[PDB]
């Protein structure tokens, strides 16, 4: 208890938070600062030095700088329209790690996965592509560039993070929707697509995690993204023509208690065009305001009123 | 003059607004008199809280006709609304239950039984306790009796543990004509009571010969052998291969568990010679067993096998040859006599390790009482030898599983007497209390528990024999006392009862697998951690428990890197190899190289399955015990 109770002194009143830079073999490692301070200084408890990933922020001290510690910091199968390509994402993308059978005896192993692309986008349609990954695989969906832009100019050090999470949960697919980088500082976007570019064509790594990108549009994408970034294989979205709307209307309705006196076509077209992200909008918002008249019956008058509000709302401002 | 009018009013606003107890006062003075909308809102809704809260109050103040006849009217009533679940579920607390369901299984079979002993069956096992469960299983027995779905009437059987179940289903199972499939799952299902009391019935008349013909021996395996052969084929490689990179006289062993436990392919069985001498004393005996343990099937090939190794020049030759005699089959039981009739040596001789495997095979072959009238003097004798009474207490306690109520017999009372008798040798209070509370298995009402806390209680050696009886005494009912009582008692200063007492949870709660991961594994007792690891289990191993050996995997000790392969392997039987080669990355001791080969290949309420790992939880100790890791029965 005095032993682990006694270096309170170097944690105690002069501390600070640094950055470190790297650790070498001779158990003294590097740090940095603001105006770039290296101190080396035999390493101590409490610190692991292994799963560390030098590179990011540490602990610090007014004193010689020992360090003391560390701190760190709708399936595939219910949407139509689509089969052809969501089998075409599924056996491309479940191809590695899964059904190993056909994926060691050709021995191709193109570490890229397939870069998706939607006029609609909204993630709706891009998540239910993407969904095929979450039948048997850990959780990890880094949606876009979103994080990297709504934080201070770090680089591409998060992207470092979830590529060494990423590496420490290799039976993953890293999917990216919705990606804002060039298509909404800014000279910083360039050279953190770049170094996300150049980390994501497998740098100093191999076929250990597919990466599936995904946006509102293939050419928001810069002609440097497209020979290391598409290698093994680009998808085609056509429009929904009112067959991916049937599709995605017929699953809502397939929960929902509602007749065929709604009618389909304007409200699947009511404004201009929409797959499925305001008509769920207005299917939770049916749901609710339809248990509002205690009725789970859905009436033809307060669809359409409920309607109105989304109709209204992107339209008046 | 209308009186019932005006309590059918006053019921009615009183049930309308609120009442938790004037409710069916009226109705039960009304005398109800005088499928429609207000049938179902006053008879369906209103008759079904209103006979809740009256069978509730009723059940739980007092414990008339007024109740059976307005439960019997609700009976009818919902038997015209036919809502089986809810009704049901609301009418089980208030034998009662058994004329309700033989009053209501007349036509709807697949309904209230698939829903209704699907739902109250597991609710019957997880919440209700013992006392109403046995009315489950005598009304399931009738009206099961009666209909049709025999399978799930045996598992009424697997729970009931009765003859007269068997042989009615196999009166009425051969009246309506797989066979060895039913075979298979039939021998399976039974435990030790009802096979050898199935065999002494069946023994008597069997009407056909087919029933000591099929429920003998070699009929469980004779479907499941040659088609094994046929529709599987295993490669070369992994004899080869796991025949190859073995060294260090280890790893040997690990090659013994190899031969033993590699099964098709006999190649490495006949690999020459001398592999058997260049092994140790206790891999003379692995080895020994192992052409034992590849041969279940074949007795009269068995024989011309193990002839070989019989009557050698070395001691464990022969003694782990019988042994071999003993894991090649369970019903053939003429291999005794030329191991039972040398028994009598009393010191060193070689009937010691003659029996250990002559009386661990015989009682994997068996619960005969001339066994342990030989088992007398082996119980009496004290040997130096700790197998001796380990073999002989899980013997004799694998030959009285599944007793009547258990027993208290001079059986158990003479080995925690000799038990007693010599406070040397600790593992001796290790094992004993395994054969003790494999004694204590099958009971349903016995107070053997409280006997063995009037009696046993003594220093923490027969205290731990006691908490082990603790242990074996809470195969799981509706017990929750005993969950906050395991909370209580978790805290123990003693490093040994928190080891099995909460090891036990893993069987207490092992059907509802849910609630057994809990916040065991973040204090700081590692052997809390290891009782985890060990209460993983064996099933089919999901997402979470492979995330619990994710960190369990990786730890400095032998003891918890040497516990984790053995679940990791046992509860998985591009994510096969991948954790071995992660275990490859973790230690490139000797431990965990032959028990990460070893669960290489171990991945390629029956108590075979849930003996021999609760008495394994003793590795921790010397070679010995080594010799009887390899002849496991817990492998199907």
């Amino acid at each position: 208890e005095e032993e682990r109770s006694k270096v309170d002194d170097l944690r105690g009143t002069p501390m600070s938070v640094g950055t470190l830079e790297e650790i070498i073999d001779d158990n003294h490692a590097i740090v940095s600062t603001s105006v770039g301070s290296e101190h080396y200084v035999s390493i101590l408890s409490f610190v692991d030095k292994d799963l560390l990933e030098p590179g990011c922020s540490v602990l610090l001290n007014h004193k010689v700088h020992a360090v003391i510690g560390v701190l760190m910091d709708e399936t595939y199968a219910d949407i139509g329209g689509l089969d052809n390509q969501i089998q075409e994402i599924k056996e491309s993308v479940e191809l590695p790690l899964t059904h190993p059978e056909y994926y060691e005896e050709m021995g191709i192993k193109p570490p890229k996965g397939v870069i998706l692309y939607g006029p609609p986008g909204t993630g709706k349609t891009l998540l239910a592509k993407a969904v095929a990954n979450q039948t048997s695989a850990t959780f990890l969906r880094v949606v876009g560039s979103e994080l990297i832009q709504k934080y201070l100019g770090d680089g591409p050090k998060l992207v470092r993070e979830l590529f060494r999470v990423a590496e420490e949960h290799a039976p993953s697919i890293v999917f990216i929707d919705e990606i804002d980088a060039i298509g909404t500082g800014e000279r910083e976007i360039q050279r953190t697509m770049l170094e996300l570019l150049n980390q994501l064509d497998g740098f100093d790594s191999r076929g250990d995690v597919k990466v599936i990108m995904a946006t509102n549009r293939i050419e928001t994408l810069d002609p440097a993204l497209i020979r290391p970034g598409r290698i093994d294989r680009k998808i085609e979205f056509p429009l929904p023509d009112e067959k991916t709307k049937k599709r995605i209307f017929q699953i809502h309705t397939s929960r929902m208690t509602l007749a065929d006196d709604v009618t389909l076509d304007d409200l699947i077209m009511a404004k201009d065009d929409l797959s499925g992200a305001d008509i769920k909008a207005i299917c939770t918002e049916a749901g609710l305001m339809a248990l509002r008249e205690r009725r789970m019956k859905v009436t033809n008058e307060d669809f359409k009123k409920s309607k109105e509000n989304v109709l209204y709302k992107k339209q008046e401002g | 003059l209308y009186r019932p009018a005006l309590e059918e009013l006053r019921r009615q606003i009183r049930s309308s607004t609120t009442s938790m107890t004037s409710v069916p006062k009226p109705l039960k003075f009304l005398r109800p008199h005088y499928n429609k909308r207000f049938a179902a809102d006053i008879i369906s809704v209103l008759a079904m809280t209103m006979s809740g809260e009256r069978e509730c109050l009723k059940y739980r103040l007092v414990g008339a006709g007024e109740v059976a006849k307005e439960w019997q009217e609700l009976d009818d009533a919902e038997k015209v609304q036919r809502e089986p679940l809810l009704t049901l579920v609301k009418e089980i607390v208030p034998l009662l239950m058994e004329i309700e369901q033989v009053d209501m299984l007349e036509k709807d079979i697949d309904e209230n039984a698939y829903a209704k002993v699907c739902l109250y069956l597991t609710s019957c096992v997880n919440y209700v306790p013992e006392p109403e469960n046995s009315a489950l299983l005598r009304c399931a027995l009738g009206v099961f009796r009666k209909f049709s779905r025999f399978p799930e009437a045996l598992r009424l059987a697997l729970m009931l543990n009765d003859m007269e179940l068997v042989e009615d289903i196999f009166t009425s199972c051969k009246d309506v004509v797989m066979l060895g499939r039913h075979g298979v799952f039939l021998e399976l299902s039974e435990d030790v009571e009802e096979y050898e009391d199935l065999t002494e019935i069946m023994s008597n008349v069997q009407l056909n010969s087919n029933f000591l013909a099929l429920a003998r021996e070699l009929d469980i395996m004779e479907p499941k052998v040659p088609d094994d052969i046929y529709k599987t084929h295993l490669e070369n490689n992994r004899f080869g291969g796991s025949g190859s990179q073995v060294d260090s006289a280890r790893m040997n062993l690990a090659s013994s568990f190899v031969n033993g436990f590699v099964n098709q392919d006999k190649l490495l069985t006949d690999d020459g010679n001398k592999w058997l001498y260049k092994n140790k004393d206790h891999g003379m005996l692995s080895a020994a067993a192992s052409l034992g343990m590849i041969l279940l099937w074949d007795v009269d090939g068995g024989l011309t096998q193990i002839d070989k190794y019989l009557y050698s020049s070395e001691d464990y030759i022969k003694s782990g040859a019988l042994l071999a005699c003993g894991i090649v089959n369970s019903g053939v039981r003429n291999e005794c006599d030329p191991a039972l009739a040398l028994l009598s040596d009393y010191v060193l001789h070689n009937s010691n390790t003659m029996r250990l495997g002559s009386i661990f095979g015989l009682g994997l072959a068996y619960n005969r009482e001339d066994v342990l009238t030989l088992l007398l003097p082996v119980m009496g004798d004290s040997k130096s030898s700790m197998e001796v009474a380990g073999v002989t207490a899980l013997a004799c306690g694998m030959i009285a599983v599944g007793s009547c109520n258990g027993d208290v017999t001079s059986t158990i009372l003479q080995t925690i007497m000799e038990k007693s008798e010599t406070e040397l040798k600790d593992t001796y209070a290790r094992w004993l209390p395994l054969g003790l509370g494999l004694n204590h298995l099958g009971k349903g009402e016995a107070i053997e528990a409280i006997l063995a806390a009037l009696e046993v209680v003594s220093e923490p050696f027969r205290s731990f024999a006691n908490t082990l009886v603790d242990v074996c005494a809470y195969a799981g009912s509706g017990n929750v006392l005993k969950v906050q009582q395991l909370l209580h008692i978790c805290s123990e200063h003693f490093d040994s009862k928190e080891k099995e007492e909460d090891k036990d949870k893993k069987e207490k709660k092992d059907k509802d697998k849910k609630e057994a991961p809990a916040d065991m594994g973040a204090h700081q007792g590692v052997a809390v951690l290891g009782i985890a690891l060990i209460a993983m289990g064996e099933e089919i191993g999901a997402e979470m428990a492979l995330r619990t050996f994710g960190h369990l995997l990786r730890y400095g000790e032998p003891t918890l890197r040497r516990a984790v392969p053995l679940a990791l392997a046992l509860i998985s039987v591009s994510h096969d190899a991948d954790p071995e080669v992660s275990y490859n990355s973790i230690f490139a001791a000797r431990l965990a190289a032959m028990l990460r080969q070893l669960a290489q290949y171990h991945a390629k309420k029956g108590t075979l399955t849930l003996c021999p790992y609760h008495s394994d939880r003793q590795l921790m100790s010397q070679v010995a015990v080594a010799g009887l890791l390899t002849v496991l029965v817990s492998f199907l």
